[PDB]
RNA sequence: GUGCCGAAAUGUACUAUCACUGAUACCAUAAAGGGAGUCCAUGUAUAUACUAGGGCCCCGAAAAUGAAUGGCGCAUAUAGUACUACCGAUCUCAG
């Protein structure tokens, strides 16, 4: 019961890590940078009628 | 004609949930069905509220939309007073006061009656 | 002894409300049955009923189901299947049931309450048709549908006068209770009112 | 601080596998295929909600595979393997089902083992030390009760909005309210 | 409720290539268990990744910079019906990321009756005022919005106060 | 031994189908899981008279049942089918609070 | 004692123990709770509604705290011992240091205002909530 | 499973629906083919014209005793989605 109120407290400790301004932000860019581009035209066929 | 709108700075009162019989002003809107709410008593933080759970007044805060914490507030000022004032924001205290009543101050507010009762019957 | 003035009500939700309480072993009149309003067109009403006309025994009419156009009986059926009418804790509830088209003279005395979550505003949607009992009634050939409206007209004018002196009484009660607040004192009166 | 030095530098501590799990029996005997009867009697897992520690390799993971609609498990932490064993635990003595009650019970089996005590048995099994599994053939099966939440859909996986199958850390939601 | 997540994995290391390419993946789901099976669908689908061969190295919980304000949610996404797959740019506004793709699993299954089973996101990204192409969420960020609360609820302010009797009539006017 | 609060017995405890050995009551004034919690522990007493014999009959609670305030309850001999509906006594000890 | 319990050295064949654990004989040689305290917030002179057996309704003060929780009340209708099962506690708390004495309690609740008032007046359950009522 | 019959929230949060209509696996039937009904929507051209389509709803849809979403009835008790509380077997657990 000494061991598990330690444990609870470096568990606890990490949470301070988590959720700070600094380490947040920096995981919202990695979540911004992780998303693809835009895409230009939706629908299943594109149809392309080029001469030859 | 509907009088009174859901409005960027307009105090309400909210009748259902965890906040139930808090004054707060509506900082934000976001939907048909919802808003960003800021309550002025209690100090939570401020978050997204159904507007069918909540309820309106008539008074109306200068303020812009995402307004700072505090700084809204100072807004409210006058309002608040201008509720609790009016009867309709008496009844809330009202209730209030009663559901802390303790024991013995229910046995004051019986013989009180007793004694208002009794000197209205005369002047008949 | 409760009395309900049902108007405003729908009829299913005022019954699933109505036939619980009488299990719970209540006594409850409702009046004004004719003034209950079902969803739906005038059109669309009819064709439900007229369906439930066609509904006869075969082997003779007698012994077939009963066809109540009165408003107080419409209303006293979509009950009675709600409780188990045929055992004897049903048949003793469903005997406590009174339905009255008009409030007639017993009952003029009595509070009437008024049961929120069945009301027509609440659990139909704006923008949508909604026709009365009454309407119904006279047009799947209730006679009495006329009389009861002279009836109403008699009656309302009678309970306008008890209003009227009613506010001569409780006017001199509050010009009274002004007085008073004087002799009990400052702080008392905010006892009262605020509750310290 | 392993976790902490990485994220600093740049890398991932990946952190090491779970060495046992704790496999509770959420349905019951009947309409049932016999091979999948048959991988339910090795684990000692007759009755519905019963439960034993059962060391994760190859083997008894791909055993485990072809009971997972049978059968919720994950993987314990200390609190909760201490917490069984305190209350819940008995031991299994010559076929007899007894309850642990005292040191001396579990000093007589497996003190030869260098297991004396219950603290000892404990640590036995949550550092999969090299007598696991007699210490896990000495605890008789645990025997558990519906917990007090219930829980949504027996016959669908966790994983896909249910109940059966791994759900590899949030078994000790579970258990707390089993027990 | 669903929470961002963010996670990378990686297929094991054979002696022809020790260090190979991780691949990471956006999800969507309740917990942190959940949202290694949603990694493993889509890794397997597309990067050729399964689980029987890969470690998973990070489960990020990407948690809000501000839930504080409002934001716009373009969400392009593609869902399937029987018979053809669609491809729709749809657009929310919330708190944040992951309110907007719960409002959208629910406005799916609603008004084109489609489970989370066949959607598939392509993109989520907030997005400017400027930018926002869609007239009836570019009305709320205009300047003196008001409407009505026409249709008032009949609840109870707390669950002990709840009655079904009444002398007076509820008014449920927006007034 | 006066001094109760009135509560109905509503019905048995029961399945859709399947019925005596504890009872649902629905006290006066209580509408909520947290409100009947209170009455958790608290003494029940059916009484009825022979003409000049009152009987009592006690009867106790258990825990509530559902949301609405129903509260379970045995009773030493437990009721007779014919006090659906009728009124008994929910006396209030013994009171920890 | 569970002492003198020994693993049988056999090995007969009918029984099979089979890992390292071994059967056990489970016999010795031939030759031979609860507190139930007294409540908190029922100090001294504390105003108490009785709500059992033949006082019903009616308020009191407690003199003095017996202990074993149980507590003896007095005063205006008095002096009688019944449990905490039979007790409410109310916040009001009549200055009273001394045992028993039944005049000095009408004397002390004479100094606050209609509280000799307050204590002799009934306690009954009328239309429209116990649980909500806040003592 | 939780409007009432019927034990248990007409629960909270979010989208669709007006039709003599719809309503929970096995299951007690409905198709090809249509619709400026309504909601959501793809690509282009110049607030407007032209349509890639999707749900829900309507038409297509006729049998003989009077007739059955189980009934009453409902229209936010209909169609989907998410999250808690709760009732409920001779299972499970405790004695």
């Amino acid at each position: 019961q000494k061991a598990l109120k330690e444990v609870a407290e470096l568990r606890a400790a990490q949470e301070a890590k988590r959720t700070s301004p600094e380490v947040v932000k920096a995981v919202f860019a990695e979540a911004v940078a992780a998303q693809p581009a835009t895409p230009d035209n939706m629908s299943t066929q594109i149809i392309n009628h080029i001469p030859l | 004609p509907f009088k009174q709108f859901v409005e960027i700075g307009r105090v309400a009162l909210i009748n259902f949930g965890e906040l139930v019989d808090k004054l707060a002003i509506i900082v934000d809107i976001v939907d048909d069905k919802r808003v960003l709410i800021d309550v002025l008593e209690f100090d939570a933080p401020r978050q997204t509220i159904p507007i069918q759970r909540l309820k309106l007044t008539d008074y109306v805060a200068k303020i812009q939309r995402n307004a700072a914490p505090e700084a809204a507030k100072a807004a409210a000022k006058d309002f608040i007073k201008q509720f609790y004032e009016s009867a309709w924001g008496k009844q809330v205290i009202a209730r209030k006061n009663k559901a802390q009543m303790n024991d013995f101050q229910r046995f004051k507010y019986a013989q009180l009656e007793a004694k208002r009762d009794a000197l209205v019957a005369k002047e008949l | 002894p409760i009395v309900i003035d049902a108007k405003g009500h729908i009829q299913g939700r005022l019954a699933a409300a109505v036939a619980k309480q009488l299990l719970k072993g209540r006594k409850v009149v409702v009046v004004r049955c004719e003034e209950i309003e079902l969803n739906g067109q005038h059109k669309f009403t009819v064709h439900t009923y007229e369906r439930f006309l066609n509904k006869t025994t075969n082997s003779n009419p007698r012994d077939g189901p009963f066809h109540q156009r009165a408003p107080h009986e419409i209303f006293a059926r979509a009950v009675r299947g709600m409780i188990p009418y045929k055992t004897h804790r049903g048949a003793d509830a469903f005997a406590n049931l009174q339905c009255y088209e008009g409030i007639p003279a017993k009952y003029v005395s009595y509070k009437r309450l008024v049961i929120p979550h069945a009301l027509r505003c609440v659990s139909i949607h704006t923008d949508r048709p909604t026709t009365k009992l009454g309407r119904l009634s006279t047009t799947m050939g209730w006679k009495y549908g006329n009389v009861v409206a002279q009836l109403e007209e008699q009656r309302k004018a009678e309970s306008a006068k008890y209003f009227e002196a009613k506010k001569a009484a409780q006017d001199k009660r509050a010009a009274a209770i002004e007085k008073v607040n004087k002799q009990l004192g400052a702080q008392a009166v905010k006892f009262l009112e605020t509750f310290q | 601080d392993a976790e902490n030095k990485a994220t600093a530098e740049g890398a991932f501590y990946v952190p090491a596998e779970a060495k046992f799990a704790f496999v509770i029996r959420t349905k019951g005997t009947n309409k049932l295929h016999p091979d999948v009867r048959k991988i339910l009697h090795l684990f000692r897992l007759n009755q519905k909600h019963n439960a034993i520690f059962v060391r994760l390799n190859k083997a008894t993971i791909e055993m485990l595979k072809r009971v997972t609609p049978q059968v919720a498990f994950g993987y314990p932490s200390v609190d909760m393997v201490r917490k069984l064993i305190y209350k819940l635990g008995t031991a299994n003595l010559n076929g007899q089902r007894i309850p642990i009650a005292d040191n001396q019970i579990i000093k007589v089996a497996l003190g030869h083992l260098c297991i004396e005590s219950v603290e000892d048995l404990a640590h036995e099994i949550y550092t999969v030390g090299p007598n696991f599994a007699a210490a896990n053939r000495f605890l008789a099966v645990f025997k558990l009760h519906a917990p007090k939440g219930g829980y949504k859909k027996i016959n669908r996986a966790y994983v896909e909005g249910g109940d059966y199958g791994n759900r590899e850390h949030l078994i000790d939601e579970l258990i707390e309210r089993m027990i | 409720s669903l929470k961002q997540y963010l996670v990378i994995g990686r297929p094991y290391p054979t002696k022809e290539i020790p260090n190979p390419p991780a691949v990471r993946v956006q999800v969507f789901a309740p917990d942190e268990v959940i949202a290694k099976s949603k990694f493993w669908t889509v890794a397997q689908r597309i990067a050729r990744l399964k689980k029987a061969h890969g470690e998973v190295l990070a489960v990020k919980h990407v948690i809000e910079p501000e839930p504080t304000r409002v934001k716009n949610y373009g969400v392009w996404l593609s869902y399937r019906s029987t018979r053809n797959h669609h491809n729709v740019y749809k657009e929310y506004r919330d708190t944040t990321t992951e309110g907007a793709a719960t409002k959208m699993l629910a406005e799916l299954a609603g008004t084109h009756d489609v489970s989370a089973d066949n959607i598939s996101i392509i993109k989520i990204a907030e997005v400017a005022d400027k930018d926002l192409v869609h007239k009836n969420i570019s009305q709320f960020t205009h300047e003196n919005i008001k409407f009505p609360m026409l249709k008032q609820s009949i609840r109870a302010p707390t669950a002990s106060a709840r009655k079904v009797f009444a002398a007076t009539r509820p008014t449920v006017c927006g007034f | 031994v006066k001094l109760f609060v009135p509560a109905t017995f509503v019905s048995f405890r029961r399945s859709k189908r399947i019925i005596p050995n504890q009872a649902l009551l629905e006290i006066q004034g209580v509408v909520s899981k947290e409100e009947a919690q209170f009455y958790a522990g608290k003494k029940v007493a059916s009484v009825w008279k022979f003409d000049k014999q009152e009987f009592i009959n006690w009867g106790v609670i258990t825990q509530p049942h559902g949301n609405s305030g129903v509260v379970r309850a045995k009773f030493e001999k437990n009721l007779p089918p014919q006090m659906l509906g009728k009124q008994v006594r929910v006396m209030l000890y013994p009171s920890t609070i | 004692e569970l002492l003198f319990i020994s693993p049988i050295a056999k090995k007969d064949i009918k029984r099979p123990s089979w890992r390292g654990i071994p059967r056990i004989s489970f016999t010795r040689p031939a030759v031979a709770a609860k507190a139930v305290e007294t409540r908190a917030n029922l100090k001294v002179g504390t105003v108490v509604i009785i709500v059992g057996g033949e006082h019903q309704g009616k308020r009191a003060v407690v003199v003095a705290d017996q202990g074993a929780g149980i507590v003896k009340v007095a005063g205006p209708v008095p002096v009688n011992e019944i449990s905490q099962d039979y007790l409410i506690a109310t916040s009001t708390s009549i200055d009273v240091a001394a045992n028993a004495t039944e005049a000095q309690v009408e004397a002390a609740a004479a100094k606050v205002p209609e509280m000799v008032d307050y204590l002799k007046a009934p306690f009954t359950i009328k239309k429209g909530r116990i649980h909500l009522m806040k003592f």
